[PDB]
């Protein structure tokens, strides 16, 4: 269901984020939060625990 | 009680039919009638086979 | 709660016999606004730590 | 089931979609804020209200008949923290004993000694 | 079920204590002071004040 | 138009969100002192997308 | 094989089996193979039928073919996913629409996969199992007393009866009588102890002695002979003795069939061949069989009214499900049944086509679609439950909806111990039905109904020697032998026979379903094919280790895992154990085993596949319900049900009333192995709330939580809701139809208040439009009377979707679908995964909130209190774990019973840089100055219940009234009033509030009746204008009063008068005193 | 996807869409000397307390 | 320019209006949605 611009907790942005991090696990296979800038644990869950819902809505047709 | 309830009156001879606010329709806009504004027909209309027997 | 419950001796109990319905009745917001303030600013709280027994 | 399942209170109308209640007159409903719902009525003539504010007011209920003592105390927060605060460990200094007194009310305008 | 006690100026919603409220009072919602009335008598004393109310 | 997955709203919210830039945000004013019906140059700035 | 190990097991089952087994397994069984047999039985008639054909699903509507349907269609425009039924009829032929269960056999789903199913719009997460009739999702739920077998009951000091022994019989395909057999045992427990029983049809009841000799055994001795199997057991053959000397009086098998009152004699025999103990079979010959039965049973009686066996365990689960497959069955049987003697009235008639195919399809809608199984007629005398509405509020709360059972009303609602592994100890309702409704652990399954005679024949070719000749004496403690409630011969040597049919069913040669139980202790074999025995799975130990002392299953079995779970059971590596053979058996938990900080720990024949099995869907969820106490996992079990989140993908083409999504989901931080089948991590309840378990303003005080309003704004618990009012343009057989336009007056009036201006032409909306108050949603008229559509009075939002479409009569069916998005605000109901519910009382920002130097600041403050007495810990302690998740981006296990504590946590959390207990220092917003105290701060899950309070919140003064009462109307939605009933009555009473109550007038009924001063009657013709009063019949114009009393009242008296009571009103005492 | 926004002055008071803050540290006195706090413990505050 | 209802998966612009039938240019299928509106929405960003 889409990645959450900005953090709700503390409101650092968040949404560049994501690609960076789901590609630092497929090839770069590693930690990958903490390059990619979220130190403290409350923009740190919401990356960690987002579902990306949407690529399964967007395998519907029309 | 002589005035207000002697024993006979336990037994009906003519039915005391009360009236709509009692027993209101519901009409769809179409039908829509009351339980009792049936069982009142289910009475006449066994009143009346009944008659049309005795004559 | 012994001093102030819904308790017998209960200052509660006594100042609405010395004082009145309505003195009494304003009595708690007081009690209240004064505590819940200072709570505001002293805290408290709740955790495992709290439900854990000594090492021995 | 009680004389104070049922009490009047004075309209205070406030904002957001919800009775706000006081703590202390709690137990006497015996609700919490779980989700717990509250029924409201509203007199109407000068006499039920009177009838509604001489003998139903939350203040006169304070003392119930059941059990000859009172049956609204100080709850959760503020009990908890009233005692801490008695402790003799525990001081306050000036910029809070003032912060503190204005929180009162009735305060004589008069920082004890 | 209708007599012993019926439904009746009424309201209802979900409670949440406030700490900053007399012992006695209880926080309506505004939507809902706009909704239950109370019929005052038109008397000089008052009259000023409804006559503002009703504009 | 928006065939989007996402609602209206939710993207609006998104954007709300989206971080503009606001440097010289001091020498432009609010809509509420404008004394423009609605917005204009002078008090905002508008954005296009189309995808 | 480690613990970690059986974990993997598990993945193979579900792998195989899946969440919904039990309703799609138990269908195919009524498709497949039931529905035959049920057609072809006491079918032919003086015309016989054959094979019959089950077709794929179909639409035939008027003005087209007949369109193969599919599901996602049926569900929007409201029809029926069933098909056709052929019979091979004898001098092919259409008998009635079968609905079917989607994701079954018949439904074109049940092999569409990934993609496939995307294309057909069907969300592939939805794991089926439900009907869809007339649109809505009906899921049948199952309805647990078995049958055919023997009970001893103890009656009461009070009664004429010491001890009794029962056998509800019941023949298990064949018109299904449901008469019991009573063998009693009168005599209390002192004076001078007879024993009788009851037959069906029979009066009186007759003494055992009687029943034998009737039977075909007349001489003493040779009765004690079935009765008794030890001569030297004087003690039980003593109690006898009174009895023979009962009957006594008849010698012989003539007057033994008499008394029981040549026309007599002759029902006698009928009583016997088709009503005693009709099971065992109804033929002729087997009078043998019966009575060695009847002598089985006043066996039983005696082995308890001598201390030898107690009374008989009445919930002992293992002799307690109809599913939905048998459901079907006894229901289609009631149908086909009306049909078969219909097809006989055309056939005497024609003194030289007719089935009507309607009442076996419209019989099949009717139950399935409100809930009443028994027909329709003036047969109300059902049961309504069966079939409900499919709950969609969130995707665990429809897997625990159909894994959910019944039963038909202080001990049965009762955890019983028999209950272990295969229903849930936690999940079941509150109040009202409590532990009358169980919901099914992950592991547990329905046997389905095997077969008897591939298993009779089996036997009595390997060491049973048959029944109809036995010889109690010569064979002494013979093992005897039972099928499905049927004694079926005994045997000699049973230790192998045993070891034998359990080596058969591990290759696979007698369904691993059928259930084998041996009884040494009592000397008896057990046999159950039946259907509905909930069983569960577990490995096998045997001693079968030439090289020690063992698990059957190996780690070279798991690394293995065209390897299934089916191979699992087909190399005896694991058995289904149902809640009878369990009796016998040894479970092992660890399969391993069997530090100052873990808990304390304390023949084998199995071991458990995981112990964190034994519970269901719900419970599953829950982290460390291991932890808490355990009436508030029971809580938790069902507020899961009232989260937020994605029921389904497909949502975004679902045009259901009310639907609600979580802007955005969030895998909790913690989780349990079991969620893995559960597919929570992809379809969760809630999110990651940074929590902070402190006291503040106060506003957390009594369950009331405090939420940041700073991320209640980056969109923290946002969620959307959905809604679809629907409508259809009726019509009659005389052409008069309705229409959807956009009307304005028009010689009728008939209108609404709202506007209509958002109405296009063809009667619609648009799916742009921003609609609100009460706006005409839709455009309807009836010839210019209107039938208009209004938007719900307390909602609004947009439109988001709007579709015209057919009928199956041709009908213009139209749905629409409006949008909101719904903020959570200062009241809205919260909880977390343990019982821990609470609403907001407040919304702070950050710099009000409270915080830590890292900066880092709660989501929400909920109150230390709600902790010490709810002791709900694993609520602590998810807390720490998911802290540490949260800084490790590992996921944190808090799985039931596993090796991870408290103190491990703990210095985990050390090496990232906290306090280990989870405390942090925190600086209070308003003044910046340290908090004297130390505070839980730490990430927890949390679902947002639905139940936000605008939804709730009402207020009304004088609105619409009632019609027969006069008094408000009912409910909130219809703009009615609360009621003032009698408690609150009550108290204004104790109040001495007088007035006030009086004021039951003011605020509800009052009206003014005009009665008569002289007969006391609302008679009274008040013409109020030419103030003419009167009252003829007792002809006044005079005397007359007016009176103030609430209308429920005057009719409270209309009432009475038609019911001849006379309810005089007198204004003045006369009586006096 | 058509859209077309329109941005605005504010504050983070009006809505959290605003300010520009996003998070921020702030300690005192990290050698508890003004006693503004009691550390909790089970035996050692200063050892089981992260300096 | 303009358009009326669409088809549940042929997304293809219909239009029709009373008697017409209520299905699509080619697929059986009768669905159909009644496309968006002409007048703008307008959103808030909270
Ligand atoms: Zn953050
Ligand atoms: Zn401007
Ligand atoms: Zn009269
Ligand atoms: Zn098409």
């Amino acid at each position: 269901m889409i990645i959450p611009v900005r953090c709700f907790s503390c409101g650092k942005v968040v949404g560049d984020k994501w690609d960076a991090y789901l590609r630092l696990l497929e090839e770069g296979k590693q930690d990958a939060l903490d390059e990619l800038k979220l130190k403290r644990y409350c923009c740190r869950r919401m990356v960690l625990t987002h579902v990306d819902l949407i690529e399964k809505f967007l395998r519907y047709n029309p | 009680n002589e005035d207000y309830a002697r024993p006979e009156w336990m037994i009906i001879t003519v039915l005391p039919v009360p009236p709509p606010q009692v027993r209101p329709s519901i009409a769809m806009d179409t039908q829509g009638q009351d339980d009792l504004t049936h069982k009142l027909s289910d009475i006449l209309k066994a009143n009346i086979n009944v008659q049309k027997l005795e004559m | 709660k012994k001093t102030v419950g819904s308790g017998g001796g209960g200052l509660i109990h006594t100042v609405m016999r010395e004082k009145g319905p309505k003195i009494c009745a304003e009595l708690f917001g007081n009690i209240q606004k004064v505590v819940n303030y200072w709570l505001l600013h002293n805290g408290f709280s709740i955790g495992i730590g709290d439900a854990i027994a000594d090492a021995s | 089931l009680h004389k104070m399942s049922m009490m009047a209170h004075r309209v205070k109308v406030m904002p957001y979609s919800t009775f706000r209640l006081n703590l202390s007159v709690t137990s006497p409903y015996n609700a919490d804020f779980d989700g717990d719902e509250m029924n409201l009525h509203v007199p109407q003539s000068e006499e039920t209200r009177a009838e509604l504010s001489q003998l139903c007011a939350v203040p006169l209920q304070i003392v119930s008949p059941q059990s000859n003592k009172p049956v609204m105390g100080i709850v959760q927060d503020t009990l908890c923290g009233v005692r801490k605060m008695t402790l003799r460990d525990t001081f306050i200094e000036y910029e809070q004993v003032m912060n503190m007194l204005f929180w009162v009310p009735s305060w004589d305008g008069v920082v004890p000694q | 079920g209708n007599l012993m006690g019926k439904r009746v100026f009424s309201a209802r919603t979900v409670i949440s204590g406030d700490p900053n409220l007399e012992l006695d009072q209880v926080g309506v919602p505004i939507s809902i002071a706009k909704t239950l009335s109370y019929p005052e008598t038109v008397t000089q004393y008052n009259i000023h004040r409804l006559t503002e109310y009703v504009r | 138009m928006n065939t989007s997955v996402l609602a209206d709203e939710f993207i609006s919210h998104r954007l709300g969100l989206i971080p503009l830039v606001s440097e010289d945000v001091e020498e432009m004013k609010y809509s509420r002192d404008c004394t423009c019906e609605d917005y204009c140059d002078e008090c905002s700035v508008v954005l296009e997308l189309s995808a | 094989i480690t613990t970690e190990d059986c974990w993997t097991v598990i993945s193979a089952f579900f792998e195989e089996k899946g969440l919904v087994s039990q309703q799609l397994d138990s269908f195919d069984e009524f498709m497949e193979t039931s529905i035959q047999d049920l057609v072809w039985e006491e079918p032919r008639l003086i015309i016989r039928f054959g094979k019959i054909y089950l077709s794929r699903p179909t639409m035939t509507e008027a003005d087209g073919t007949t369109h193969a349907m599919f599901p996602q269609e049926a569900r929007l425009r409201n029809l029926t996913y069933s098909s056709p039924v052929y019979l091979d009829m004898e001098k092919k032929v259409h008998i009635g629409k079968v609905p079917i269960m989607l994701r079954s056999k018949f439904c074109s789903l049940r092999t569409l996969d990934e993609v496939d199913l995307y294309k057909m719009k069907e969300c592939p997460y939805d794991m089926g199992g439900y009907f869809v009739i007339n649109g809505s999702e009906k899921v049948l739920i199952a309805q647990e007393s078995a049958a055919n077998i023997v009970q001893v009951f103890k009656k009461a000091a009070p009664s004429p009866i010491s001890h009794v022994a029962e056998i509800r019989s019941a023949l298990e395909k064949g018109s299904r009588l449901i008469s019991t057999m009573q063998i009693k045992l009168y005599g209390r427990e002192d004076k001078g102890r007879t024993i009788k029983a009851t037959l069906p049809y029979v009066k009186q009841d007759i003494p055992i002695v009687i029943v034998f000799r009737a039977l075909g055994v007349v001489p003493d001795g040779e009765i004690l002979q079935h009765i008794c199997y030890d001569e030297n057991d004087w003690q039980m053959l003593e109690m006898l003795k009174p009895c023979i000397e009962e009957g006594f009086v008849i010698q012989d098998k003539e007057v033994a069939l008499d008394f029981i009152g040549e026309k007599r004699i002759q029902y006698a025999k009928d009583i016997l061949q088709k009503e005693l103990l009709p099971h065992i079979t109804q033929e002729e010959g087997f009078e043998t069989r019966k009575t060695f039965f009847l002598g089985y049973m006043v066996n039983r009686l005696l082995l308890c009214a001598l201390e030898r066996k107690d009374q008989d365990d009445r919930d002992h689960f293992g002799k307690k499900l109809d599913l939905a497959g048998p459901l079907l069955a006894n229901l289609f049987r009631i149908l086909f049944r009306k049909l078969t003697r219909e097809i006989y009235r055309y056939m005497q008639r024609c003194i030289e086509l007719a089935v009507k195919s309607t009442t076996i399809t419209s019989g099949l809608k009717y139950s399935l679609a409100t809930g009443n199984w028994g027909e329709q007629k003036k047969a109300m005398s059902s049961r309504a439950g069966v079939s409900q509405v499919l709950n969609r509020y969130t995707y665990s709360s429809t897997l625990s909806h159909l894994r959910r059972t019944n039963t038909p009303i202080a001990k049965p609602r009762q955890l019983h111990n028999t209950h272990w592994g295969l229903v849930c100890p936690a999940e079941t309702p509150e109040g009202q039905a409590c532990g009358l409704v169980k919901n099914l652990s992950l592991l547990s399954g329905i046997s389905i109904g095997s077969p008897s005679e591939p298993i009779i024949n089996f036997l009595e070719e390997w060491g049973m020697e048959p029944l109809e000749d036995y010889d109690p004496a010569q064979h002494t403690k013979s093992t005897r032998i039972f099928v499905n409630g049927v004694w079926t011969g005994i045997h000699r040597d049973p230790s192998m026979l045993v070891s034998t049919m359990r080596d058969l069913r591990r290759s696979g040669a007698i369904s691993p379903e059928v259930s084998i139980i041996r009884d040494i202790r009592e000397r008896e074999f057990k046999i159950f094919t039946d259907v509905g025995r909930v069983y569960r799975p577990l490995f096998i130990v045997e001693d079968d280790e030439s090289k020690d002392n063992e698990l059957r299953i190996t780690k070279e079995h798991i690394r293995k895992i065209v390897y299934g779970w089916s191979s699992l059971v087909t190399s005896g590596v694991i058995e289904y154990v149902d809640g009878e053979e369990e009796e016998t058996i040894m479970i092992a938990m660890t399969p391993e085993d069997l530090d100052t900080a873990k808990r304390i720990k304390p023949t084998f024949t199995h071991c458990e596949i995981h112990p964190s099995m034994i519970l269901g869907v719900a419970a599953s969820i829950i982290p460390f319900p291991d932890h808490n106490q355990s009436p508030r996992n029971t809580y938790q079990s069902a507020m899961g049900k009232q989260a937020m989140g994605v029921f389904l993908t497909n949502y975004n083409v679902r045009m259901d009333t009310m639907a609600n999504i979580l802007y955005y989901p969030q895998k909790p931080l913690a989780k349990t192995q079991a969620m893995e089948y559960l597919k929570f991590r992809e379809l969760p309840a809630g999110q990651n709330a940074i929590v902070a378990i402190a006291c503040y303003s106060g506003y957390n005080q009594e369950d009331s939580m405090i939420m940041n309003q700073s991320s209640i704004d980056r969109g923290l618990f946002r969620s959307l809701f959905f809604r679809s009012y629907m409508d259809q343009e009726k019509r009659f057989g005389i052409s008069i139809v309705e229409e959807f336009e956009k009307p304005t007056r028009a010689t009728t009036l008939r209108l609404k208040h709202g506007t209509y201006e958002k109405l296009d032409e063809d009667g619609l909306i648009a799916p742009g439009v921003r609609v609100s108050g009460d706006d005409i949603i839709i455009g309807k008229t009836t010839p210019k009377r209107d039938a208009s559509t209004p938007l719900r009075s307390t909602e609004n939002g947009i439109v988001d979707q709007v579709l015209l479409t057919t009928n199956q009569e041709g009908l213009k069916f139209v749905k629409v679908r409006m949008r909101t998005t719904k903020v959570p605000q200062i009241g809205d109901k919260f909880a977390s995964r343990h019982g821990q519910k609470g609403t907001i009382g407040v919304t702070y920002r950050h710099e009000d909130m409270p915080f830590s130097a890292e900066g880092i600041v709660p989501d929400l403050i909920i109150n230390p209190h709600a902790i010490p007495s709810r002791m709900t810990v694993a609520h602590l302690i998810e807390c720490l774990l998911s802290k540490v998740g949260s800084i490790r981006g590992y996921e944190g296990d808090a799985t039931p019973f596993t090796d991870l504590t408290v103190d491990a946590v703990s210095n985990l959390l050390r090496d990232n840089g906290y306090q280990s207990r989870g405390f942090e220092v925190m600086y209070n917003g308003h003044t910046g100055k340290k908090l004297m105290a130390q505070v839980f701060f730490g990430p927890t899950y949390y679902q947002r219940l639905r139940h936000m309070v605008d939804d709730k919140i009402h207020a009304r003064a004088r609105g619409p009234v009632q019609v027969l009462t006069r008094q408000p109307v009912e409910g909130r939605s219809r703009d009615g009033g609360l009621r003032f009933g009698e408690m609150e009555r009550d108290c204004m009473i104790a109040h001495g509030a007088a007035g006030f109550l009086k004021e039951l007038m003011e605020a509800s009924d009052a009206f003014r009746v005009h009665v008569c001063g002289i007969c006391g009657l609302m008679s009274v013709i008040a013409n109020l204008k030419k103030n003419q009063f009167e009252c003829r019949s007792c002809k006044n114009k005079t005397n007359i009063y007016q009176l103030h009393i609430p209308y429920a009242a005057k009719l409270l008296f209309q009432e009475l008068m038609a019911m001849n009571i006379a309810p005089r009103l007198y204004t003045e005492r006369s009586g006096v005193s | 996807l058509n859209i077309r926004c329109i941005a605005k002055k504010g504050i983070a008071k009006e809505h959290a869409k605003w300010s520009p803050c996003s998070a921020i540290a702030f300690e005192y006195d990290p050698h508890n000397k003004l006693k503004h706090t009691d550390f909790w413990f089970e035996v050692d505050a200063k050892k089981e307390w992260p300096d | 320019y303009g358009v009326k209802y669409t088809c549940g998966a042929c997304a293809h612009n219909f239009s029709l209006n009373k008697s017409d039938p209520v299905r699509c240019k080619e697929c059986g299928h009768r669905v159909i949605y009644k496309a968006r509106t002409k007048r703008m929405s307008k959103f808030l960003t909270t």
